[PDB]
């Protein structure tokens, strides 16, 4: 109530809820949007960019987009602090596993472990929360394609779209209201743009304001095949879907 | 017998214009009992290549090893493994175990991206960095390689040409080995495409 | 004892294994089957030195266990063959090896394939038509190179297996009394009928 | 008050952490356990209201512990993912050193030895996670019903529920089950899982999950056409 | 003042930006102006120094330190959280990269480096962040000239242009109007110096400003020679002198 | 292995073979033995090839660390002291021997290190196995304050008794001239006695001599987004 209570992870709100992962939620949304868009011909990860100058150089970072491996990509939204250290482990964690098996790490694996360090901090050690939410977009045989998020507090649920950082409501509400269930990939890549413009502040949705990547089923012979496009090829497919 | 020559096996690699080769013989054996006509050992990482001798379970062991450290390079410096660096790392590793060192030899081969430049360097059991240019050979028949690799040899070869040598080399000293007869493979590499041959020859 | 021999054929693979336990001049035991049933798909079978036997053979059974049961999906038989390839590789750079030489069955429901890998003791997997460890095994490549063809059944692949039982009890001056022969295939873990 | 600190044994003997622990047990999903002579229902919410949600890969509330061990849980879903992890581990270290199948009994204990150890432990958070740990002894096939709670004890009773609107569900199992005589098929157990959860379902195939477990290693999921066939029956009764 | 949570780097802030990575931005600010230009065939870095007493040595005072040969840093702020800071990049790069991969680093990737240790004064609770940020400008082939700033919490990005400090403001307006990457490296060292200028006018003798350019390679500066494929030295430090010649092609 | 080192007034002369064996066949034919601790430290291993180069890179890398902690260059008995605790600690397994040479702001030095841990300075030293091949030259014809154009005549010559008796020593001579005040002058193949000869014959084979069982095609190339 009055006296809130939050110095440690162990030491209870009287609510019950913690007070530091409520500020979690702050922060993942201050960052701003990221979509990932789940098709049955691919994954499709679109998000407006965090930085804004042009001074800064937008062109040759892809600070949402890290690949982790061969087949999987995650897109980042929060705290780019705290962030650093959680991607960095995911790498080598996978090409752990790929040492003792000689396959790819399963999505849903690599997921719940990580889930599981961001519980461990609240479980113990006054070690704060690490507050950040990626977008995981995977390849596994064992179920295909696989999207999912992480939430702060160190759980996961599946989608079939889903939106994290800011403006996740207006998005959300778009998304589904003309979802076309079968999702073809041309068809995803459209919807996302046309969601963007809607969230994005300049509503010509300049290429440097964008990152773009496409990962591929329909990739010949019937491969998962990774692209990550520059701001070059963004900037023609821009005038490809007319929004310019 | 000391553990690397149980499971032996050849690499032999020569450099020729705008291209390198690596090449080896496919016979697994342990002792008196051969185990596998068909068994390979020449691995890439991107547009590099390493073929590695030796004991065959350190052989297992390193070629995870450095598939590892690899990713990490190419995925944080956000460019290709080149064969420079590539020579380094596998230096450093061997070094390691100085006592009781890592029963291998293995042979890089690839081509610097930047500017064509055929590349070739060796490897003992120990972290030798062989810089020969010329040609390079490794595993426990390795004296009978140089042997045919020094005269046959000559500087500038056509791709067309390099393949009809290195192959020599390899077959015939393939015959004069023990732990060596059953077929072969050869990898000739080029900046713009790899072509493996499965070749024909005799086999016990 | 010194015997494992695995088959692969057509339509399955085929495990045969020793029942005696010898431990030293006296054949404490003439029965026991040295097996090890890592998932209804997949057989594990062992030799190797005293006490190494055990614990290894458990430890990797327990392993594989927990993983089939975490994720609810039976891991590949190529995963779980790399899995003891790499606690070896292990073992033999520690303080204490673990010499056991095993031979992994597994019949890939999926892919509906069989699939038959020779780990020998220190830590050489290699996948082939057939493979056997120890001494034994060399008798026996030879009736395997040249009677084998991929057009063997399942059936004819036990009419082979007993011309090799026969030649092994021949030639050996130990007896391995005998083999427990079991069969992994798309059914699962079944005994043959005879043996 | 008292909530900073887990060490400072308290005057009031009611450390907060603890009190607070059972706040969150309440806001979970409802889980609940009811047993028959052969077997042991699980009836228990899975929400999927969730707009645009792949439900496949979505994890089902139920996770196998062991090969004929379950659970099923009612609080946060994160402090959870915990107890199932190393629940697991020990299931597997116990035939690894006793041979022995999983005792449930001894695995009820361990589980709670975790929740009691955190309590002693300052840094460490009490969870806010009461669990149904359901099962089937070695050499035996008598059903075996347990919960444990964040107070770091464990208690068997003969049908329990926990989670939202747990009130209501206990009035039920008190008039339609009894202790000195669980319903003797399997059928009767069922139907009655499927009326209890119906109360604050209020209508719902996928909102209701029926995990059945049987002795040796028996685990079978209703069909969702037969956990629609007990809601209609039951329908029909309701006008009447 | 702020919250308890706040002070502490174990604790998430309310608002979930620390107060303390504030006060780091605060104390970056009153330090001196300092620059980076990128330019095609050059990178110029250029600063002030601290008057200090008036018999205190202004040479032994140095805000440009190389961190490797082909690789300077510049930085706004404290002394003592420069100088340590510093030790450990030049360590922790020899470990990771010039034993393992036996050559220097990428600019990238010293860059990368250079944020995890930054990183771990922020996340450790009671050490406090690194009182400094960095300009880390820097040369090598792979992938050519490159600028960046590295950020006390650890975080890193390149640059067109940047400027820090007090005179941040004006500096970053006046590259704009003048000056564009296109344009040659010899353009941007007397825009640098009169960008500079608008700072202070009491003095603006070279003394008192440290000119560097990471630019060529001076196989002079090799320093065993007879040898020419390793590449020379890519920073060149100017001296007053220098600096003075530049003046009067202003 | 012939290394020499050799004071002269204005400053040190190192120089070593080029030619490397592994066991008594030649792995290289050249292959510079001298190794950069520092642009004007410069030293020529012998002992085991690997150790050698490892213990160079890793001491290489806090010689280095040294210079720029201190912004000065360090001195010649720096680099002996950290060389010689190391290899003193495993009591000599890490089995580098070593000539270390170097000029620096106090002065002109030369000593050898060895794996034991004990050192020596020398006005004139020689190490390897032709250690007594090339110094029987240098103490025939060596006088007091030799030029460096005397140094390097004497030393070359050095080289050259060690070539024809031992084996091991053998096909470039390649020199380090670290004077005073100066870039090291890196003579590079200083001394040529003879190179590899082209055989008589031709060993070219018509194309279709090697057979061609299969062929599968790799493709290591991006495989289209399309």
């Amino acid at each position: 109530g009055s006296r809130r209570y939050d110095s440690r992870t162990t030491i209870f709100s009287p609510e019950g809820r913690l007070y530091q992962v409520e500020y979690a939620l702050e922060s993942i949304s201050h960052a701003g949007t990221a979509i990932g868009i789940m098709a049955s011909d691919g994954i499709v990860l679109a998000a407006e960019r965090k930085v804004t100058s042009t001074l800064l150089e937008q062109d040759t970072s892809t600070e949402k987009l890290y690949k982790l491996n061969d087949k999987i990509a995650v897109a980042v939204a929060g705290l780019t602090a705290d962030a650093e250290i959680l991607i960095n482990t995911a790498r080598i964690h996978a090409q752990n596993y790929l040492k003792t098996y000689n396959e790819d790490i399963p999505v849903e694996i690599l997921v719940r472990r990580l889930s599981d360090i961001k519980q461990g901090y609240t479980q113990h050690g006054g070690l704060r929360p690490f507050g950040v939410s990626f977008i995981y977009a995977g390849y596994d045989d064992r179920y295909g394609y696989q999207l999912y998020t992480s939430n702060p507090s160190g759980n996961y649920t599946g989608w079939k779209a889903i939106s994290v950082g800011a403006n996740t409501s207006a998005a959300q509400t778009l998304l589904q209201m003309d979802y076309k269930d079968d999702m073809k990939v041309d068809d995803a890549i459209e919807l996302a743009l046309k969601t963007l413009s809607k969230t994005t502040d300049s509503s010509a949705l300049t290429y440097d304001r964008l990152e773009f990547a496409t990962i591929r089923k329909g990739a010949n012979d019937g491969e998962v095949y990774q692209k990550i496009f520059k701001p070059q090829e963004i900037k023609d497919i821009l005038v490809k879907t007319g929004i310019t | 017998s000391d553990p690397s020559s149980i499971n032996g096996g050849i690499v032999v690699a020569m450099t020729g214009k705008d291209c390198v080769a690596i090449a080896c013989d496919l016979r697994l054996g342990s002792q008196s009992l051969g185990v596998s006509n068909k068994f390979e050992k020449i691995f890439h990482y991107g547009h590099v290549f390493l073929g590695i001798t030796g004991l065959a379970t350190d052989v297992t062991t390193l070629n995870e090893m450095f598939r590892y450290k690899t990713n990490l390079y190419k995925l944080k410096e956000e460019r290709a493994i080149e064969p420079e660096t590539f020579t380094q790392l596998v230096s450093s590793s061997l070094y390691e175990r100085r006592f009781g060192p890592y029963f291998v030899g293995p042979v890089v081969a690839g081509i610097n991206s930047k500017s064509g430049k055929p590349f070739i360097a060796g490897f003992d059991l120990i972290g030798c960095i062989d810089e020969a240019k010329d040609f390079i050979v490794s595993g426990t028949a390795s004296d009978q390689l140089f042997g045919m690799c020094e005269s046959l040899y000559e500087p500038n070869l056509e791709p067309e040409d390099l393949f009809e040598t290195i192959s020599q080399a390899l077959l015939n000293a393939a015959d004069r080995d023990a732990l060596s007869g059953w077929g072969a493979v050869v990898y000739i590499i080029k900046k713009d495409e790899v072509v493996k041959r499965y070749l024909k020859m005799r086999q016990d | 004892m010194d015997i494992i021999l695995g088959i692969r054929v057509q339509d399955s693979v085929i495990l045969a294994s020793s029942k005696a336990v010898t431990r030293g001049i006296s054949v404490l035991k003439d029965s026991d089957d040295k097996t090890r049933q890592l998932s209804p798909h997949t057989l594990m079978s062992f030799a190797g030195e005293a006490g190494d036997t055990v614990q290894f053979a458990e430890y990797i059974q327990a392993n594989i266990q927990l993983y089939s049961i975490r994720e609810d999906y039976e891991l590949s038989p190529q995963a779980v063959s790399s899995f003891v390839r790499q606690e070896l590789a292990k073992s033999i750079r520690s303080r204490r090896p673990y010499q056991v030489n095993v031979l992994i069955g597994g019949y890939d429901k999926k892919k509906n394939k069989p699939e038959l890998y020779q780990i020998d003791y220190l830590g050489t997997k290699v996948e082939l038509p057939y493979g056997a460890h120890g001494y034994s095994g060399f008798y026996t490549f030879s009736l395997l190179d040249h009677h084998y063809r991929p057009d063997m059944t399942t059936e004819e692949g036990l009419d082979l297996l007993k011309l090799c039982v026969q030649e092994l009890e021949k030639r050996m001056p130990m007896d391995f009394k005998g083999v427990i022969v079991k069969i992994v295939d798309k059914d699962g873990i079944r005994q043959v009928d005879d043996f | 008050g008292y909530d900073r600190a887990l060490s400072i044994f308290s005057p009031d003997g009611h450390i907060f952490q603890v009190e607070y622990a059972l706040e969150a047990v309440k806001r979970g999903t409802c889980a609940v356990g009811v047993k028959g002579k052969n077997c042991v229902v699980l009836g228990c919410e899975r929400r999927s209201t969730l707009k645009l949600q792949d439900t496949r890969i979505t994890p089902s509330k139920v996770s196998k512990i062991d090969s004929h061990v379950v659970l099923s849980f009612s609080g946060l879903n994160a402090d959870s993912r915990i107890l199932i992890e190393k629940a697991r581990v020990e299931a597997q270290s116990h035939r690894l050193t006793l041979e022995d199948p999983v005792t449930v009994e001894y695995l009820t204990r361990y589980v709670a030895g975790v929740q009691q150890r955190y309590t002693q432990s300052g840094g460490v958070r009490p969870f806010g996670v009461s669990t149904l740990i359901a099962g089937f002894d070695p050499r035996d096939d008598e059903p075996k019903l347990y919960q444990t709670e964040p107070s770091g004890i464990y208690s068997s009773w003969s049908a329990q529920t926990i989670g939202r609107n747990s009130k209501t569900v206990r009035e039920f199992l008190e008039k339609n089950y009894d202790r000195k005589e669980p319903p003797a098929t399997v059928e009767e157990c069922v139907k009655l899982t499927v009326r209890s959860l119906l109360e604050v379902v209020q209508t719902g195939a996928k909102n209701i999950e029926i995990t059945v477990v049987k002795p040796d290693s028996d685990i079978v999921a209703l069909s969702s056409e037969e956990i629609n066939q007990y809601v209609t029956q039951i329908e029909q009764e309701k006008q009447e | 003042m702020t919250d308890r949570y706040s002070f502490s780097l174990t604790t998430f802030s309310p608002s979930g930006k620390l107060g303390q990575i504030d006060y780091a931005l605060t104390a970056v600010k009153q330090g001196v102006t300092s620059l980076g230009i990128k330019a095609t065939n050059g990178v110029v870095i250029a600063t002030e120094k601290k008057s200090s007493s008036p018999l205190a040595m202004s040479e032994t005072l140095s805000k440009v330190s190389l961190l490797t040969p082909d690789i300077g840093a510049v930085y706004s702020g404290m002394g003592p959280d420069y100088r340590v800071l510093v030790d450990k990049s030049r360590k922790v790069a020899h470990t990771s990269y010039k034993r393992i991969y036996g050559e220097y680093p990428p600019t990238k990737l010293l860059v990368s480096e250079v944020a995890k240790i930054m990183q771990e004064a922020t996340q450790s609770g009671g050490v406090r962040p690194f009182g400094v940020s960095l300009l880390i400008a820097g040369h090598d082939e792979f992938n050519g000239f490159s600028l960046y700033q590295v950020d006390p919490s650890g975080s890193y990005f390149p640059w067109k242009a940047t400027a820090i400090g007090k005179g941040s403001v004006a500096a970053k307006t006046f590259l704009e109007k003048r000056w564009n990457d296109e344009l040659e490296l010899e353009d941007a060292i007397h825009i640098a110096l009169l960008t500079l200028k608008e700072s202070v006018e009491g003095e603006f003798n070279g003394d008192t400003i440290e000119l560097a350019i990471i630019g060529d390679e001076n196989p002079d500066l090799l320093g065993y020679t007879g040898i020419p494929t390793d590449k020379g030295p890519r920073f060149r430090k100017l001296t007053s002198q220098e600096i003075n010649d530049r003046l009067e092609a202003l | 292995t012939t290394i020499v080192g050799v004071k002269f007034n204005n400053g040190v002369v190192i120089a070593a073979d080029t030619r490397s064996t592994q066991g008594p066949i030649v792995a290289d034919k050249n292959c510079a033995k001298l190794h950069r601790i520092s642009p004007k430290i410069w030293c020529a291993g012998a002992g085991t090839a690997a150790d050698t180069e490892a213990v160079t890179q890793l001491i290489g890398s806090n010689i280095e660390l040294h210079s720029l902690y201190t912004s000065r260059e360090p001195r010649v008995v720096s680099a002996l002291q950290m060389l010689k605790q190391h290899l003193f600690k495993y009591q000599g397994h890490i089995g580098a021997y070593l000539i270390v040479a170097g000029v620096d702001p106090t002065g002109s030095h030369l000593f050898s290190i060895h794996a034991h841990g004990s050192t020596d300075v020398g006005y004139y030293l020689s190490l390897g196995s032709g250690s007594l091949a090339a110094m029987a030259v240098l103490e025939s014809h060596w006088k007091q304050d030799l030029t460096k154009e005397e140094a390097i005549k004497l030393a070359s010559d050095a080289i050259q008794a060690g070539i024809w008796n031992d084996l091991g020593s053998g096909s470039n001579v390649d020199v380090c001239v670290m004077e005073i005040g100066k870039d090291a002058e890196y003579l590079r193949n200083y001394l040529t006695p003879n190179v590899r000869e082209e055989k008589q014959k031709s060993y070219k084979f018509p194309r279709g001599t090697t057979a061609v069982l299969k062929e599968s095609i790799v493709n290591i190339c991006d495989i289209q987004e399309e």
